[PDB]
């Protein structure tokens, strides 16, 4: 698998790659490994399937409880670091999954929690098998003074050139930009394929 | 006479859970109705003093953002209850991915009441809620009491005003009609009951329309139809 | 005298089961009776104000599809204790695969009123329920005390107009009897006692015909009847 | 007084098991006797109304393929201790691999009742029982009580005709005595008590003799000595 | 008062334990004595209908091969307290490969009998108990109280005749005597308290000397003594 | 063993084989392995017997006692998250079974839950040890414009290759085609034979 | 008249509830008022003795760096409840990394004087407090109730002058006001309540502005405006 | 007046621990005295009847070959007692190889004794005790209350003849003392309490001097101090 | 009236604990101060009988070699509470190697009594006590309450000698002193209040000045001072 979550200007660009296997044997050419998690953040998914959505569940759970109590938006640090004290309460017995949390409060954040519950802020972060090619390509082409449109492409060229050298990412890339001003809204797959097709990378 | 643990009377009524209900007949009044393709919940928020911060105090209050509930009563076991119903949407949440029904979550909350009027060494819970939202059925209106009775409404009250307030339902009220005359009728309502002490105030009031997510009205909003 | 918690008489009684058993005499009334092939239950339904969901209040609840109940008593106790029997029936199938026996899911319910009868801390259930559904042996019928006491009939009541309705059903039953003569007779009984406050209502009223699973008539089918 | 529940008299009472015992005076008559080779159990039955499934509501009751009861008292309090006895006699079953003595599942029983008997916080066992069957050692014939007292007979009564049913057995007992004079002297038993209300009905006897597993009457039998 | 559950009195009494003693006056009497080379317990065995089942009823118990008691009191309390006690020189068995003392024996049931003179929720054990039998010591006879007061006699009484019987064993008792005349001397106590209803009957008695197991007599043999 | 699940327009086909092992040594020529889990869903069944036996005595309990309690059904996402719920509350005491629920709501669904209580949507999916099989007959044949009759012979082909191709696979096909007209009904072995000697899979 | 364990009243009252309140009546007054940009708590201290070490007993006490508390009633209460409120600010701490809610940690306070104000086996905790402190929203502040009860104020006032103090804030509270004439407005509202006994004292005061951390002041500021 | 179980007075008493405390007075007198090089204790033992076993019952007990107990009071808290401070002086033994302190074990003693004194649902341990023997300390002799207020003595009383014994000591005790003289003293305080009754017997009585084990005396012995 | 076990009272009052206070007025005195640069405790130990141990009972007790306390009270009660606070020393000791609050002992110790102030079915501890130490912050004197209140002093007094010596203190207290006039001045305050049975004895009495570990006097330097 292959997820990323870039940090720009004002707003906070995440995309997964859609496919699940579960065996070798790649078995769901379309999963959802994105979620939204509040109304300004989300979270990706790099790990165990089961485990991964019920930690996705659980994390709707509390924050949306948490909004309905507070009538405020939880922060993203704080949203990371309850996630980092899930994952660690239990680690003998624990989440075999590599998460991506990413929103925006008062300013773009993305943050990247493993397995046994470490959390800690990077300006772009990348979970999965094909991590190192979409940390390759960011590192090579990425800067903090990009647009949200330019942001995206680097995004797409990214998890296109891990599904080009990884054997677990595939599927179709599926895109959500959340900002402040426009709220988390995920790319509908007609502007994804125009993407594609502007970059040349459909084949 | 041992009449003051939940146990049972000389002819068939628990003296405690009577005693709950004259305690929620004590609290503020609030109501609720359904109209064409939702439900609103309007509470009287009678702000007494100036020194109160009017807004931040809420009793109508979500437990979803497709459920909400507005109480009466001792406020205290209100605001423990509310909690409760809050965890308990969200366990149905964890469990089974949405919140279906909102019926099993006033069934949860109501056997919650049942168990405290049940058992002794504790009293019974002082208060009554009504809740509202849509669900995958449609819009449902509820009602709680302290023995953990619900029941079905497409308009109810509770608190001080509840008589007065339920006859002019009683009378007035029509079963489907657009969002506007309906919380002009719930006005109408708060309005003849509360305009005993000659004056109402600006109420709160909540509305969802199927589809919808959940919006309460500003300060600004509910002045008009005042 | 401690004569307010479950304890014994100067002479053989439990005072707070009989005050349980007048809490369930001022109940709604209900009744039942087999027919020829299978088993009825008829509630009254007295819905008071128009504001309430008429149909969508049931105390005609089911417990499986091959057993119901109808309850009269405290409807909080009634709605828990329903409840009750659900998981209890579904305990049943997870373990032995089907409900084979009805009077095992009565008795394992009557056992669970005689704990809240035998021990203190906690006042027994005011409520009192009839089973009806086929199982493997047939038709069944049963009745369920606030002590826990099961009784089998053939038609019995429950409920305000218990004596009334008992009393036109041990004049006027038939045994064996096809279901519209017999959802006649249940109402004739119904209406007998009911018609004291001269209105019945529209009841509500299920069946089962042994081999086929449940159903509850609908508002317009039993106006027929009526 | 705390004369209510179960401690010490000004003399020399527990005054709650007394009461108890007054409790199991009001119940239903029911009676056994041993006869040559075995012991038999009959129940008056007095099916009040038409409407009770006469058949099918039993009073003897089997434990075991190999002990059987009769109860009078509290006939919730019966059904749950006529359950313990069944699930003791099924542990005897597995531990030890049969019945080698109904005096043991008669004893656990027993100090089953006498634990409710001696603590606080809970009433005693409302309930008599009479346990018949024969084991190793051979026909047997024991009583309970509600302190948890046993004793063993060739011939005892329980219920409302335990007095006068005692009398006559205490005159007209025959120590061995062939099944069908025992059944004809069981019913004389039977019916000089409970011809006050100048009737007693068809009753229900169960017997055994050692070697046969159990055999209860249908209708049609107990009419010839009837 | 709350001088009805176990606590202290205006000058240093506990009314539930006195409460318990009187109990245990109301029973049936019993008595024991040392003789030569052992010790006897007899126990008054009045069977009182002929429906009984003379011998099978006994009130001398067996807690070992090598310790035996007769109780006196509550009968049902005395059961369960026997049993106790059987099951504590079992746990001795197990433990230390023997009953080396008869004296711990009766200190870990006289234990059991202070803890619910201690505590509260709960009354006392009404019932009394002497022990008798040889340990590595040597004979030993015990007796026990309602609150767990032991003493160790060379013979003793329990029961209604307490009294009557302790006065002629103050006077004709001599401590070294052979088994014969030591059951003779046993049975002419047991005759001048119990010959006030004008009868006796055949009692039970049961006897060790030291190095041989346990003999309860038969119905034969005591007749002679008789 | 080999299960099989199609979504297709307004229906939803389930079938599996029916054979039973348990050990090497095929014991049992006529098992079930499909299920009638409530009035509008159905779960197929490959994995370990006895855990997927109480796996579907559990779920047909929970699914029946909900139309008892709210008087609707249960939809199809809601019982495959209860089911991914169930296998991951206990995966270190693991049931070892592939399950895979299908039904229809207010439209056709099927979802396909791991041993660790991973769901996920396909429009078509496959459980079992003949499961690649299936999934290359239908990799190259199915549409998603076919009719109940062309799903359901696609389903009784796939079945038959999986049958010729696989060894734990065998037996006589159940099909059950539930759709949200006609409810949940499942095809008489004469029938299914009918279309194994029209197709002409037999021999 | 168990109007001594919190039970319901003949007419809607918890007495002990009340009672609490009417010890939290008779403590030391208290008060506190939002400012521009923050938030003050001023508790009279009246050091009565000179022996009384005078600034090192303390009742504005802190929660944490960004939520304190002054409290009144029973002081033992007071300073257990103080402790769980710190403990619990630690708790929001460890798991979500900060306080972004203060209304959160005075709802988890006021649940825990729900509970005991809802069961029996222990009375309502007898104090009240103020919270006070900035978070995410901005400067807040509440009030407690014995019964858990919680209102936000701008100011608000607890002890023996709470309606004193109240009325006189209730006159002449300006909502927006310099931190210097906010803690001048309220020694004034402190004097005219305590200024009976012909005395102030110099009292104890603390504040914040949003953004900094905690100031309480030393013994010569407070003289400066007193 | 909940003066029955142990809470406090309208003054400063707790009714329960006095009403222990009178129950200690109506026990049997014992007294004890350190001399030159150790400590004795003295019981009276009035051996009533003939048929006690006049040495085997015992009240001076041993809770370690280094440390022994006679006590006062009801005589089956007594022994409970006596054997918790037997396993107690054990659980030393295990954990620090020597019992080092007898205070420790006095103090353990009486932690068990305040706690029944501090808790409802139970009374205080009606018995009182006094501890002598030698530590590493040298002689100690301590005394025990129903409250668990342990005093230090050189020399103490007991029971009955609490007061008119104490009032010899108080007179008549010389610190260092030879043994023989000692038993001396200690006899002629027992007599003029006890002579009232004109009569004493041959009390019970044993010794330690520092560095030997225990010395109860035999009967012989204690008749030439007589 | 339920007034006797911990709840409220009409008007704002808990009885038992008040009822406590007045246990602990009927104490024996006992006071402490602060000098320049430690703190004292001196208790009056007033030796009744000559039988008495006179130094080897203490009232002045350790909890470290950096926390002392007297206690005045119950003196069960006061043992118990004693060594709890030792414990918690200890424990200090263990979790953060120095203790480094005397505050947050007292603070336990304070909490300890609060609970069995706030929870029925147990009386509250009916105790005083004063603790007296340095730690980091300097030399501390504290008081404790049977409600668990604490004050913190620079010189207070117990017992029954509370008001006089308060008073004496309240007069002629001076704050920095050396330790000699201290003690002078402590023995004055000793003296004014107990020289009413016209006598003091020799008082116990310990010190410590910052920097140094524990010195209890001996019998020989407080007559100096005396």
């Amino acid at each position: 698998t292959t997820t990323v979550g870039i940090t720009l200007k004002d707003a906070v660009i995440m995309a997964t790659e859609r496919r699940v296997t579960m065996e070798n044997f790649i078995m769901h050419k379309n999963g959802k490994k994105l979620f939204q998690i509040d109304t300004y953040t989300g979270m990706t998914i790099a790990g165990l399937v089961g485990d991964a959505q019920v930690l996705v569940r659980y994390m709707k759970a509390e924050l949306e409880l948490y909004r309905l109590q507070r009538r405020v938006n939880m922060p993203i640090e704080a949203v990371a670091t309850l996630l980092s004290n899930m994952l660690n309460q239990v680690k003998y017995m624990p989440y075999m999954v590599q998460l991506l949390v990413g929103g925006i409060d008062t300013a773009p954040h993305v943050f990247s929690i493993d397995a046994a519950g470490g959390s800690v802020e990077d300006i772009y972060a990348s979970t999965g098998s094909g991590s190192p090619f979409v940390y390759g390509v960011l590192e090579s082409q990425y800067s903090e003074k990009m647009t949200v449109d330019e942001g995206v492409d680097l995004v797409i060229r990214a998890i296109s050139a891990a599904k080009q050298r990884d054997s677990a990412s595939g599927g179709m890339i599926d895109v959500a930009v959340i900002t402040r001003k426009d709220g988390y809204v995920q790319l509908p797959t007609d502007q994804i394929e125009s993407r594609i097709r502007k970059l040349g990378l459909i084949l | 006479y041992d009449r003051a643990i939940t146990v049972f009377s000389p002819d068939g009524r628990l003296f405690q859970v009577e005693y709950a209900r004259e305690a929620v007949k004590k609290g503020s009044t609030a109501l609720g109705m359904k109209f064409a393709n939702g439900v609103l919940l309007i509470s009287d928020k009678k702000v007494r003093s100036r020194l109160i911060e009017q807004n931040s105090i809420e009793a109508i209050q979500l437990i979803d953002d497709y459920v909400a509930a507005v109480t009466s009563g001792l406020v205290a076991d209100a605001r423990v209850l509310v909690d409760f119903a809050r965890i308990s949407a969200q366990q149905e949440k964890v469990t089974y991915g949405s919140l279906v029904n909102i019926e099993n979550l006033v069934k949860r909350v109501a056997d919650q009441m049942q168990q405290y009027t049940q058992y002794g060494g504790v009293r019974p819970y002082g208060v009554s809620l009504i809740f509202a939202g849509i669900d995958q059925i449609g819009p449902r209106l509820f009602d709680c009491d302290p023995a953990g009775t619900i029941n079905e409404y497409k308009a109810t009250a509770i608190g001080s005003g509840k008589d007065a307030v339920v006859s002019f339902l009683e009378r007035e009220y029509k079963e489907n009609l657009p969002e506007k005359e309906a919380v002009t009728l719930g006005i109408k309502a708060l309005k003849s009951s509360l305009e005993e002490g000659e004056e109402l105030k600006a109420p709160e009031i909540a509305s969802i329309t199927v589809g919808n997510k959940y919006r309460i009205y500003d300060q600004e909003e509910v002045k008009k139809f005042l």
